[PDB]
């Protein structure tokens, strides 16, 4: 699922700059760093605990909740 | 924006991992971590626990099971920011807590 | 007697012939006179450069020692004039401790008339002069480490006394005319000659003293600070001549002049103070610092989709989707601008240099050139930046459509007698790589930009369109041009290989030295329109806009050190001649260091007894000797070059013999002349022919059957064309037109994979057509389109 | 002739904003200093900017370039006006220090001006 992680990835930091995660440099570079260590990934394991990390940023902001729909 | 929220949830449940499943299901119902979730060993998460219904469902005496992995509860504060002991979060004593709850717990190895 | 086990013929050997296995003289002389200890030689890769670059503080421990015999050579030097002794001084004749010894070639003449002979014993030893810091100790009050740093008036800008006084006390026995100041120098190799000097000898004056040189100026009784010449490390002091004050009126000319001219931005400015980096800066021109960031690769979902339901993207594939544009952090653009701290002022042999330099002009032998007007400047990239400030306005065609051809031309004619300092602009690049590191480029303004064309472009466009030469730019590999371009390399080689090499950290270690070179190269051709006088000024203003311009990163203005820029019109071409240089000098020394008494071929056992005396004897060029040389290594040693790429075929029988450049002598030349170690793991040796390079140009290349005969077809990695078809730069989302243009030429250079034996290989063709014709039903291609692109016309 | 005149007028604008600037008593001291009114470029920040901008990328770097309210650089004593992190934030210099280090938006910009 290596491709799909990695896809994924990009999307996801993608959504977290349209939503200004680049006003704070300290969770941008964290999320930065979390984006690109799974896109260097060989190993999936890593490459979804990464995700995991990088998914809770969006999930812990409010008010832009899209989750609540599905 | 609305297109891209739309892929990312559509991709993350083809991808159907079971931490990333926990956490977005939690966050549904209003249980969302406060921080970055930490990976290594006795790193610290906190997150936010809504209501009791929530509770009983991710704690159980002092271990928290969230993100596939377990966490060593140190300490829950309230929501008028005073401590609350773990026997004390319950069904009959609920009703007087200041929910939402902190949940402050480490990486179980 | 009481001499050292090693002689300075050894430690200039083992700094100029490093190879890493056989070391061990080098190894021992840092040891013996405790430059480092002997735990030192177990750092993993403890000889680079750029990777634990601690190496320079370590071979700086041997420059006292180095000008200890500099000076013992120059007493060694007035001696024997004295007592009436002419000879020969080498470097085998030196100990470590610089004493003399075994003066076999020295015979007497008369009293007060003797002469030494130090052309090889100077030039070998320059090159090691910079490596070791020789002159650090000249930083010093009495010239002596042990005491305190010379409190240099902030003031002094031209150190012409200084570089004298410098020159007669270590070269004072180097026979040739020094004009610390190459505004002075009759021809091209004086220069070459006189900033090989300045280039250690500007290595002890402080670096506020460098750069632009300012005066106070009126314009209708208002003051203003610009520059009216400029302080080179290489080329000494430069003033301008059209110095005008107490005008009315500024022209519109003269704005472009001062608007480009940091003088009026950084004397304005605040004091900046940038920790993050160890490069110099000037200024800062704002008051809040500014941070950039990039954003993550729009991802098209439909074609991923679309590849994955025909097989792509599968676990144990050998097509994998490695490429992808990553993300950035704030603190990228300036870890970038960090880079250029590998930037060393290195010293040349310049005996060799003088050489190589006549040799690399016979390889240009065959373009055009000569300086065209405005009007017959042809600029197509006229959305491109015009740099700051002036995109603050506007991009190149702003300033092309207000200014006349003639005031092009007057533009270009006081940059023939003046120095204009202009101000680039570094900025992060939104590209795909496989890499997580950052990526920048180069807004080399208009001001430097409009009149570089007009001095270089007739050279350029005819070197684009010479077709069978050395340096090939701007040729196509479609329609058999690829193959065309490897049998023109593969030539008459009589046992031919193939090999190629890599420049670690090109683009940010290139000397100005050879930067110089590169930019002297290229104004060949300007014989009969410009004389000498205009030539320096025009090489004054490119080093002045390329080598050691400003730079704006951020919100403030940094100086560069020297390396390339990839904003500029020459950099493509300039970085060839570079190309060349460095492989001839890995021949020159390859022929040179082997064993002349070993050789078989009388031919070539006579070849390096001539070369040998060519470059440290018989100054004057040889005209002869440099064609026979050249058309040595035409036959011998074929090269292929493109800027920062090349592929040689080579005669293995001569290689094997010392008599060709191998890969050794090029890790041997880069490691001293670019200060860069480069790894073998990062260089291609192929000896069947049957395949082409392995990589050239970014592509793979194999022969195929076509035609009822066989061709040589290039072809692109499978994961970055699916890594290029999955992600954008997010302009196509609007408009199906360019979403099938870009997978088009996709499809195309995927093209020759379908003739790869990896089935998974041909399917990424077939997969950009089956999307493709998808596409073009949404909104026909097939593969007849695509096929034809490698068929002859 | 609208692009000439725009460019023209934004160019006059542009130079003649950083003359007010510029000219100073600081100026007219280095070129009257000069031995023949000429100087270099890169010494003039040094003697006319009122203005330092100082940007740290840690505390360790802090400590030892502006630690408490002055510091000296340049050969001339700067106070310290404002610190502002790289999120365009204030910071106090009471919040600089090791134990609170880890929650700064590193590097920080430091403003000062001359004593
Ligand atoms: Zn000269
Ligand atoms: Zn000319």
């Amino acid at each position: 699922k290596m491709s799909d992680v990695k896809c994924t990835s990009v999307v996801l930091l993608s959504v977290l700059q349209q939503l200004r995660v680049e006003s704070s440099s300290k969770l941008w570079a964290q999320c930065v760093q979390l984006h690109n260590d799974i896109l260097l990934a060989k190993d999936t394991t890593e490459a979804f605990e990464k995700m995991v990390s990088l998914l809770s940023v969006l999930l812990s902001m409010q008010g832009a909740v899209d989750i609540n729909r599905l | 924006t609305s297109a891209m929220q739309t892929m990312l949830f559509t991709m993350l449940r083809k991808l159907d991992n079971d931490a990333l499943n926990n956490i977005i299901n939690n966050a549904r119902d209003g249980c969302v971590p406060l921080n970055i979730i930490p990976l290594t060993t006795a790193a610290k998460l906190m997150v936010v626990v809504p209501d009791y219904g929530t509770y009983k469902n991710t704690c159980d005496g002092n271990t928290f099971t969230y993100a596939s992995a377990l966490w060593e509860i140190q300490q829950v504060v309230d929501a008028d920011s005073k401590i609350v002991q773990l026997s004390e979060i319950n069904m009959d004593n609920s009703p007087n807590l200041a929910w939402p709850l902190i949940v402050t717990a480490l990486r179980a190895n | 007697q009481r001499l050292t086990k090693y002689t300075m013929a050894d430690l200039v050997y083992a700094l100029r012939h490093f190879d890493e296995g056989n070391c061990d003289t080098l190894k021992e002389i840092l040891v013996t006179y405790n430059c480092c200890d002997d735990d030192y030689f177990n750092k993993k890769d403890w000889y680079d450069f750029v990777e634990n670059p601690d190496i320079l503080r370590v071979y700086a421990n041997l420059g006292e020692r180095v000008r200890q015999s500099l000076l013992k050579t120059v007493q060694f030097c007035d001696a024997m004039r004295d007592a009436g002794i002419v000879g020969v001084l080498t470097l085998d004749n030196q100990d470590l401790n610089g004493n003399w010894y075994d003066f076999g070639d020295f015979v007497q003449v008369a009293p007060g008339c003797g002469v030494p002979i130090v052309d090889s014993y100077y030039s070998l030893l320059m090159p090691i002069l910079t490596l070791t810091r020789a002159l650090a100790a000249e930083s010093h009050m009495d010239a002596d480490l042990a005491k305190p740093l010379i409190k240099w008036d902030l003031l002094k800008y031209d150190f012409t006394e200084e570089r004298l006084c410098l020159f007669d006390r270590y070269f004072k026995y180097w026979d040739q005319t020094y004009h610390p100041n190459c505004i002075n120098c009759l021809d091209d190799r004086c220069i070459l000659h006189c900033a090989n000097f300045n280039v250690l000898f500007s290595t002890v004056f402080p670096p506020t003293s460098f750069g632009p040189l300012v005066r106070k100026i009126f314009v209708d009784g208002v003051p203003f600070v610009v520059s009216t010449g400029y302080h080179f490390r290489e080329l000494g002091v430069v003033h301008n001549q059209d110095v005008n004050l107490h005008s009315s009126r500024l022209s519109f000319k003269e704005l472009l002049v001062y608007a480009a001219d940091p003088a009026m931005h950084a004397a304005s400015g605040n004091l900046l103070l940038d920790k993050r980096t160890t490069c110099f800066s000037v200024a800062a021109l704002t008051n809040n610092v500014a941070f950039q960031t990039v954003k993550p690769g729009n991802f098209n979902k439909d074609f991923y989709d679309f590849a994955v339901s025909k097989g792509f993207f599968k676990e144990g594939s050998s097509v994998e989707l490695k490429h992808f544009f990553f993300a950035q952090d704030g603190n990228a653009a300036i870890s970038d601008y960090d880079y250029y701290r590998y930037n060393l002022p290195t010293m040349c042999d310049i005996r060799q240099l003088l050489f190589v330099v006549e040799v690399v002009d016979k390889y240009f032998d065959c373009y055009d050139g000569g300086c065209i007007n405005a009007n017959q400047v042809i600029v197509n990239n006229l959305d491109k930046s015009a740099g700051f400030p002036f995109n603050k306005w506007g991009k190149a065609r702003l300033y092309y459509d207000s200014m006349s051809y003639e005031d092009q031309d007057a533009l270009f004619a006081y940059t023939k007698r003046n120095v204009i300092p202009t101000i680039t602009q570094m900025n992060l690049k939104y590209a795909i790589s496989a890499k997580n590191r950052a990526r920048t480029v180069a807004g080399v303004s208009i001001c430097s930009t409009m009149t570089n064309r007009q001095f270089h472009q007739k050279l350029l466009k005819s070197i684009a369109a010479t077709r069978g030469a050395t340096v090939v730019i701007g040729t196509s590999k479609f329609y058999g041009g690829w193959h065309n371009m490897l049998k023109t390399v593969y030539s008459d080689v009589e046992t031919p290989h193939l090999m190629g090499w890599d420049y670690p950290k090109c683009d940010r270690a290139m000397p100005n030295m050879l930067r110089i070179m590169a930019s002297l190269v290229l104004a060949r051709k300007h014989n009969t329109c410009c004389n000498l006088s205009h030539r320096f000024y025009r090489l004054a203003n490119e080093c002045a806009q390329v080598l050691s311009e400003m730079v704006m990163c951020g919100g403030s203005l940094y100086v560069k050190p020297g390396g390339t820029s990839s904003g500029d019109a020459t950099t493509a071409y300039a970085n060839s001649v570079f190309n060349i240089c460095q492989a001839v000098t890995a021949n020159v020394n390859a022929l040179l260091s082997t064993d002349g008494n070993k050789i078989a071929d009388k031919y070539v056992r006579n070849l390096q007894h001539r070369l040998y005396e060519c470059l440290y004897r018989n100054r004057d060029v040889d005209h002869e000797f440099v064609d026979e040389f050249y058309a040595y290594l035409r036959k011998h040693f074929s090269m292929m070059i493109l800027s920062d790429d090349a592929v040689v075929c080579y005669n293995s029988n001569y290689a094997a013999q010392g008599l060709v450049a191998s890969i050794k002598n090029f890790k041997a030349v880069l490691y001293y002349q670019n200060n860069v170690f480069m790894s073998e793991a990062k260089c291609w040796t192929e000896t069947d022919l049957t395949k082409g390079p392995h990589e050239f140009c970014s592509q793979h290349t194999m022969l195929v059957k076509q035609g009822d005969d066989y061709v040589y077809l290039p072809y692109p990695d499978p994961s970055r064309i699916l890594g290029a078809g999955c992600f954008v730069d997010d302009i196509v989302k609007t408009d199906g037109t360019l979403m099938i243009e870009r997978f088009v030429s996709l499809a195309i250079d995927a093209y020759p994979l379908t003739k790869h034996p990896n089935q998974e290989y041909a399917d990424v063709f077939h997969l950009y057509l089956q999307y493709i014709r998808k596409l073009h039903d949404e909104l026909m291609l097939t593969n007849d389109n695509t096929s034809r692109y490698w068929e002859p016309e």
